[PDB]
């Protein structure tokens, strides 16, 4: 609905450990189909060069967070991959994400075009000084 | 590095083809690292049960005491 | 854009220009086609050799994803470019062709810079 | 009850036989429990880089320990472990972890700190003259 985070209805017949660890995941799906969107809209030419940049550089990221969702893929047709190991190798992806969304949604929030795009890009360099992934 | 693999992203990009061949070099590349981490959880997993495993008595580190 | 071939293909009117549009166009569609082959034939090796082979050449709906995401990309703004380009021809043609020279894409800039001086020649 | 070793209440219609074996073997289980309970309290920040040291070191041989544990708990629940099995194999432990528990008491009542500690320690090094374990 809107500008909203992606919401997604759970099954009520899931465990409620295994319903809230789906709630402790989800966030990196929702950042996922925030950023194609995001990525999708400022594509457009009219939103400036800047924009484009920005959107193809998130096209890199998201390539990558692919290939590595396919290798997971793999892994689950081997039949190898839990839960358990599934948050583990997750988690990395998942603050890559988280940070990326963030960083699209004040962009957003922002409406940020050219110098000003650069501007915020600065600012979120320096906010993301101590991680450094 | 993410400008590394960023063959999209610069101000000279030369004609090409859609040849994905780094792309399946970069998919290799991911597939082993995560076979890395497998293999390293793995081999902790073995270690830890074979020190688990020694016979009753066996493996303690002070021999004898 | 293959309908589009198809339907220019036949316009003699279209003149010098326009066919090499087409042409440059035609070639294009044939490194596509080149790629796509490429890719059905890796998943083919991998429906044939009966082995599980977690290759990238192993045709998950995922792999397919992957590999065709770069190529959603290329065939969305080629069609794009079609539809901008749909009823330009001469010195219109190539005013149309340099508007879409002016994209922030660097991928989609090599595109169209290749296309644009390969009809522009 | 105070600074005790642990008493056990055992159920009284065991075997005369048994009980006089289980009240053999219990003193082993005080003196590790007194041990674990000298380790966890003496392992605070508080105690000083020599006694951080000396609980870390207990803590590792109760580590041991348990890993001891363990495998006599397989081998029972491979139901390869007798009573006279499980005695002969913990009498050197039990006499291994009754010295330790018998040095950490002499520490604990000379309160012992630093040089001091270090002092007690080598006269305790001296009192295991005989036992070259």
């Amino acid at each position: 609905a809107g500008r909203q985070s992606r919401t997604f209805l759970v099954d009520p017949n899931l465990d409620l450990s295994i319903r809230e660890l789906v709630h402790r995941i989800l966030p990196v799906a929702a950042s996922y189909s925030a950023v194609t969107r995001f990525i999708e809209e400022k594509s457009s030419f009219e939103y400036g060069q800047v924009n484009h940049a920005l959107a193809a550089a998130m096209r890199t990221l998201v390539k990558e967070h692919l290939i590595l969702v396919s290798q997971l893929e793999q892994l689950h047709r081997q039949g190898l991959l839990s839960l358990q190991k599934l948050w583990f190798y997750i988690q990395p992806a998942m603050r890559t994400m988280d940070i990326l969304a963030s960083l699209a949604t004040s962009v957003d929030k922002g409406e940020c075009l050219g110098g000003s795009t650069l501007s915020l890009l600065h600012d979120r360099s320096f906010s993301y000084t101590g991680d450094s992934q | 590095d993410y400008f590394l693999n960023n063959k999209h992203v610069g101000r000279n990009v030369p004609y090409s083809g859609y040849d994905c061949d780094d792309l399946s070099v970069f998919e290799m590349d991911v597939q082993s690292l995560i076979s890395r981490e497998e293999c390293l959880c793995h081999s902790m997993i073995q270690e830890t049960l074979q020190v688990m495993e020694a016979a009753p008595g066996t493996g303690l580190p002070t021999v004898g005491l | 854009i293959r309908r589009y071939t198809d339907q220019r293909s036949l316009d003699r009117s279209f003149g010098l220009v326009g066919q090499s549009f087409c042409a440059a166009l035609h070639q294009e569609l044939r490194e596509y086609y080149r790629l796509l082959s490429v890719l059905h034939s890796q998943l083919q090796l991998e429906d044939d050799q009966g082995v599980n082979l977690g290759l990238e050449s192993s045709l998950t709906l995922r792999r397919l994803l992957v590999w065709t995401y770069d190529p959603k990309i290329r065939l969305k703004t080629l069609a794009a470019l079609v539809d901008h380009c749909q009823g330009r021809k001469g010195g219109e043609l190539a005013s149309a062709v340099h508007a879409y020279t002016k994209t922030g894409d660097p991928y989609m800039r090599s595109l169209v810079q290749h296309i644009l001086s390969l009809v522009s020649h």
